[PDB]
């Protein structure tokens, strides 16, 4: 049970940190429709949160999605470090959505499949939402990267900043293994193949090169985050570390 | 003698025979709309900025959702009523660029900052319920674009108005310092929201056109006065009060009788010498001016 | 007392904030030198804080300088609106600075000849940092000013951006009218004539323009802040929030 | 057969007779100092980041005063370090562009992150503390200005040191959450700051020279064991443990015996691919980028 609501958590918690970087852009976007977009997109991962984040409190036996949202710490949280990192340009939150998209469809549809319940319920409903999100970052990968010369060189140099955060989509600990092996959850290795298909052919036909850094850096599933995400918490969590036990 | 074209016109207008785009109309019917359904587009843009304010901050996961789904909405009427302003003649992209140099206006209340969690709620509210009350009253506005985009976008604000009320319920049945937060908010957009329906009837330049040509259906103060007796009823409700020595009811009228707005505060807001018109101003620029090198791309990209 | 412990709050909430302010620039200043100056006049500017709401707190005869700075909500910060404008570009910086030092020069100037003995004493230690501060912002509006195209139409722009929030220099209420005429507080009408012939002839000798624009923001004196201050709060207080009631 | 100015020299250094700017030196020698002490003088400026990174969030204005103190004297001593590599004939622009493209090193420990308040006690107290036995061990380095460099540095650090564990030591007496916050912070902090002192005295290429020309005084063993056998005593006084299950005392030779660092992680970070190595850079990267227009300014009114 600790594991199931340990990894149930994982998911939330890497949905609920994209919906909050998401959530910044609002009135700041290059179009209405862009802000129309992000908005839809952050309510859905949103959304998302809710339910796995209902899920782990339901499994633990205690608290809600509010208690794991507002009152964990930052060395509790276990998002990926990808979700966590700055909007910078226009490029930089494309290509972070991207990367988490293509990773969500791909888990999503075998997470589906998951011989627990609510897990498989949870991920049907997620897979559809993240398709259409998919979509979007795709459709601005190709749009950026075979753009002008300006939005090109900005669209690489968004892919190359991240890259890094990439090897953690991959990475698995015996919280994972235990569960694949129950038929559970799905072993993120096993992903690899699924996301570099979708990655490496929209890259390429946005015109653009495959970073060759070896990515390198994990550690947010474990609570070892970026220097990024403790200001994002003190900034969700305020009002509720003010007037905490209430009902808003 | 006016014209035939003219007075057919105006024969149109009395029998409640809807205007559409192909129609001829006076120049200062369609400019006048222009005006009107371009700065009520704007006020839809500008009013994402106060509530967005509060997106990343909200205290649970459902009222953070609500408020996301609103924001989400808000953005599609803005872009209902730049098609609605397009069908006259006029362009989205001028008109909006109008609006970054403050050649149009944008709803004075959007120029009031989110202090608290509680003035979400109460824009959820009071502001959206000010909206409604002048936005319902203009679903049958002459102009059938106006009119039918009016209809939409009331089926959807009001859903959220209700939102707004019961997180506003919410702080009003919570502890002492939720409803300290809750009257607080009340206190500081009260009256910017009853400023919303425009200036008094002795003051409003547009007022004699647009009743004539049924553009406006109600008068500035006709509306402000439903409002208040829509609204007393629901600040009762909340056990909160209203920052108005001068409100009482008059049985004699059967309305209620308030007091006197500050319109030289009115006037400097509207003029862009409120709390926040340069936060809102200089932020949408920025976003428009930052985002220029994605609308090239996506522009050359369609090119190819 | 009520007027007195309002008024000296005022004034710490005016370092404390403006102090805040200065450290998120600590290692991204464009030399080692003015990280070093930028942490120094950010350390003076905190030590009058400490000493402000110190007295502010035995004037109340209850909390102590923590209790001020990390359990009020932004609704009871009462620092100018100045001091709360983001850091912006490093001209952004030095115009908010060098408005507030020459005033802060103004001010603690008259206010240690105080009939209040402690606002006294704060004030004579306070303005010889503040003629360091003055010093420095003045010598880089020069430097700026007056040094390329470039840096000339920052500044001024800096200049410009800022401007309308200068009104609640000179803004006087109740508390300061009242304690004025007991020749306790000094009234800040009555520090335009100074701070204008500091300023004036700074911005002309940076061979830029004194803005024409009407200054005409105010309200922090009362809590009635910019939606810049929420976000400071929030990362501000947050271990407090978090933590509260204990030793550190 | 050595030359007579190499001779000299090694006679020099024998005698403890401090070399100096304008004295002959190998040129061998030249260029590891040159090497030492500008990536000394990196590591003062990228050490500014980590605890930065907490100056706005510290829990007390007496603690963030001591902190804001603490990184301003860290800026001196870059200064400091700066211009005694200077008087080797090196620029300070230039090596710092070396450290900006990852030419040059800074230390392995900067590269942690600060992910709670503890962990600013702890850089304060471990960090600090294991500069201090390295800087202390420096004051009779063989080269003058580098030796009067950290004299003036050790003075000034050593009061900061005591203050990190005043820090430390308030967590460690306060509450329960307080308490665990110290140890995690600890567990994270440990062995990084061992490897502070360099790998072992087996896989050191330089310390053949630095140690025959009186650069380096102790070994990086015996340095890092001095600090385990200081430092212990002051975890216990705390009531904190050491992440080291084979950490204990052995009487036969006096000292703490402690486990195996990880070399792995250690060549990594000082590689490039620690938790923060492309944050730190990219951090002073963006700032001297988006400082140039200032730099130039400067420069431009200086001439005039
Ligand atoms: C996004 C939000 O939900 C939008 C809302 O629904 S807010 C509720 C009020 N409704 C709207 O703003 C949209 C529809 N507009 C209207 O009904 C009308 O334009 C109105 C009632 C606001 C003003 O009446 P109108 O006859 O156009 O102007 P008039 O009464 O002569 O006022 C004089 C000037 O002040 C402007 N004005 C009046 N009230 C204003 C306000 N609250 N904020 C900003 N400007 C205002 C008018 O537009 C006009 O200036 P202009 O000629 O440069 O446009
Ligand atoms: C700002 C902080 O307070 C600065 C500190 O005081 S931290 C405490 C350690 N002291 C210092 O870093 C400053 C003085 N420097 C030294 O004493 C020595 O350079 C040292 C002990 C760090 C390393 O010894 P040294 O003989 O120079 O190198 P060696 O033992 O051969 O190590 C092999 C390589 O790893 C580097 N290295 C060793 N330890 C390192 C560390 N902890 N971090 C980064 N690089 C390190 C060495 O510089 C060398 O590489 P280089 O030839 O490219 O410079």
């Amino acid at each position: 049970s600790n594991q199931l609501t340990a990894y149930t958590l994982r998911l939330g918690d890497n949905c609920l940190v994209l919906s909050q970087r998401l959530g910044e852009w609002c009135g700041h976007a290059p179009e209405l429709e862009i802000d129309l977009a992000l908005a839809n997109i952050g309510l859905d991962l949103l959304g998302q949160a809710r339910n796995f984040l209902s899920y782990a409190a339901e499994l633990a036996g205690e608290g809600d999605e509010d208690t794991l949202a507002f009152t964990r710490d930052e060395r509790q949280f276990s998002n990926l470090l990808l979700v966590e990192q700055p909007n910078g340009n226009f490029a930089d939150t494309i290509a972070r959505q991207y990367f988490i998209d293509a990773w969500h469809v791909a888990l999503f549809t075998r997470l589906m499949e998951s011989r627990d319940p609510q897990l498989a319920a949870i991920s049907a409903k997620a897979i559809k939402e993240a398709r259409y999100h998919l979509r979007f970052s795709r459709g601005w990968l190709e749009r950026l990267g075979n753009g002008t010369d300006v939005s090109g060189q900005k669209m690489q140099q968004a892919i190359n900043k991240l890259w890094r955060f990439t090897a953690e989509l991959f990475d698995a600990d015996e919280i994972d293994i235990a569960l694949s092996e129950e038929g559970i959850a799905v072993d993120p290795r096993t992903l690899r193949a699924a996301w570099e298909a979708e990655v490496f052919a929209g890259i390429n036909e946005a015109t653009l090169n495959v970073p060759q850094e070896q990515a390198y850096r994990t550690g947010g599933k474990k609570g070892l985050h970026t220097e990024h995400l403790g200001p994002m918490l003190a900034e969700m969590q305020y009002l509720q570390r003010v007037l905490p036990g209430q009902q808003w | 003698m006016r014209s035939t074209q003219e007075e057919r016109f105006e024969q149109r207008i009395a029998q409640e025979t809807a205007i559409e785009p192909q129609d001829w109309m006076p120049d200062a019917y369609r400019k006048t709309l222009i005006r009107q359904i371009g700065q009520h587009a704007h006020s839809e843009i500008v009013g994402m900025l106060p509530e967005g304010n509060w997106i990343t901050r909200a205290p649970t996961l459902r009222r953070k959702a609500i408020l996301l789904a609103k924001v989400q909405d808000e953005a599609g009427h803005g872009l209902y009523l730049y098609s609605a302003a397009e069908t006259l003649g006029c362009a989205r992209e001028d008109i909006y660029q109008k609006m970054l140099d403050g050649r149009m206006k944008y709803s004075s209340i959007f120029n009031y900052p989110t202090l608290s969690w509680a003035d979400i709620g109460v824009i959820g509210w009071l502001v959206d319920g000010a909206a409604i009350v002048n936005q319902v009253a203009l679903c049958r506005t002459s102009y059938g674009p106006y009119a039918r985009a009016m209809v939409k976008i009331c089926k959807e604000e009001s859903f959220h108005q209700r939102q707004g009320f019961e997180a506003c319920m919410a702080l009003a049945q919570g502890s002492e310092a939720q409803k300290q937060m809750l009257q607080d908010a009340i206190n500081r957009f009260w009256w910017p929201a009853l400023m919303m329906f425009g200036p008094n009837d002795d003051n409003s330049p547009n007022s004699a056109r647009s009743l004539t040509w049924k553009i406006k259906r109600f008068t500035n103060d006709e509306l402000r006065q439903r409002f208040v007796d829509n609204t007393v009823p629901q600040v009762e409700m909340l056990g909160m009060t209203v920052p108005d020595p001068d409100l009482h009811f008059d049985t004699e009228s059967g309305h209620y009788r308030f007091g006197e707005i500050d319109w030289q505060e009115f006037n400097e807001v509207i003029n862009g010498r409120g709390i926040c018109n340069q936060e809102r101003l200089d932020a949408k620029r920025k976003a428009w001016e930052e985002g220029t090198w994605v609308r090239e791309a996506a522009l050359a990209h369609a090119q190819k």
